[PDB]
């Protein structure tokens, strides 16, 4: 989930 | 008679799921389909003589390069089954249809963002690449207008981007139009009265509630009316002359809610809550 600014 | 599928994504649940769900905006009746056999989330869909086509995406563990295909029978309980898988694993990818034929562009492999974009025939059902984008991009999405293919902003793996690119079947090349006043990435993208309309995404630093309209005619930009709420990873269709923006992540909470943009009133109505809460789901329409 480390896409810029997805969910943790 | 058109109506909205969402499929797969990222779920309340805080992992990928396998949901398909269809909503008839007529209606305003949701139901479930068959749920997709891989849960992926960063997931592309589209839709193809009566076929839905889930793309790629990420399942906890991988990206994939792996496709499923849904014959959409009028006699239901259908069953997923497996198809050509693309030459190279993308989440986050921009996937569209020209004529008999899927486009899909950019994403991510778990190394590195592509610049390459490739297009599929079913009716041989085998992927193949075609140019390489100028930039190499993730959550880009890919419209096709008058022949012509469109890859907005996005992500290379250091810069949120707004810039646009557009690829000439005379030349097989990708060159940049003008680009967008806010750099997205995860915004929803769709074609409506020879605009394309950008919706939401993230700009590096806030998710995005605001909205910007490409003339394709005059190669420029505006400002279109915000959205109710912001929305990241967010999928747009449009269905009988209005523009969907579908679920997302508001920077705090999965969303379940479509708002609908209606270009007589120039204003966004949230028309559904009742979806299922996700973003980076994959969205497309069927007519039935
Ligand atoms: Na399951």
């Amino acid at each position: 989930g480390q896409a810029p600014g997805a969910p943790p | 008679n058109e109506v909205l599928l969402v499929v797969g994504g990222f779920g309340s649940q805080q992992s990928p799921i396998d949901v398909v769900e269809k909503y008839d905006p007529k209606t305003q009746e949701w139901s479930f389909l068959p749920s997709i056999t891989r849960k992926r989330r960063y997931v592309a869909s589209v839709s193809l003589h009566d076929r839905i086509y889930v793309i790629g995406g990420y399942d906890g563990r991988s990206r994939l390069s792996s496709v499923e295909c849904l014959d959409y029978t009028a006699d239901e309980d259908g069953v997923w089954y497996s198809v050509a898988p693309m030459n190279v694993r993308r989440g986050l990818a921009g996937a569209t249809t020209l004529g008999d034929m899927i486009y899909v562009s950019g994403g991510f492999d778990g190394s590195r963002r592509h610049t390459s974009m490739e297009r599929y025939d079913p009716n041989i059902d085998q992927w193949s690449m075609l140019g390489d984008m100028q930039t190499a991009r993730e959550g880009a999405g890919l419209v096709v207008a008058s022949g012509v293919i469109y890859c907005l902003g996005g992500y290379d793996g250091l810069n949120i981007l707004n810039s646009v690119e557009k690829y000439d079947p005379h030349t097989g090349h990708w060159t940049n139009v003008t680009p967008m006043a806010t750099k997205r990435s995860g915004a929803g993208v769709a074609l409506l009265n020879d605009h394309i309309y950008v919706v939401g995404g993230f700009d590096g630093t806030a998710h995005l509630s605001s909205v910007e309209a490409y003339n394709i005619r005059t190669d420029s930009w505006t400002t279109v009316t915000s959205m109710t709420t912001p929305r990241c990873y967010v999928g747009a269709t449009v269905l009988r002359g209005r523009l969907y923006a579908i679920a997302g992540y508001d920077g705090n909470s999965l969303l379940s809610s479509i708002e609908c943009y209606d270009p007589i009133i120039d204003s966004w109505e949230v028309v559904t809550s009742m979806g299922t809460q996700r973003c980076d789901a994959g969205v497309c329409v069927l007519r039935e």
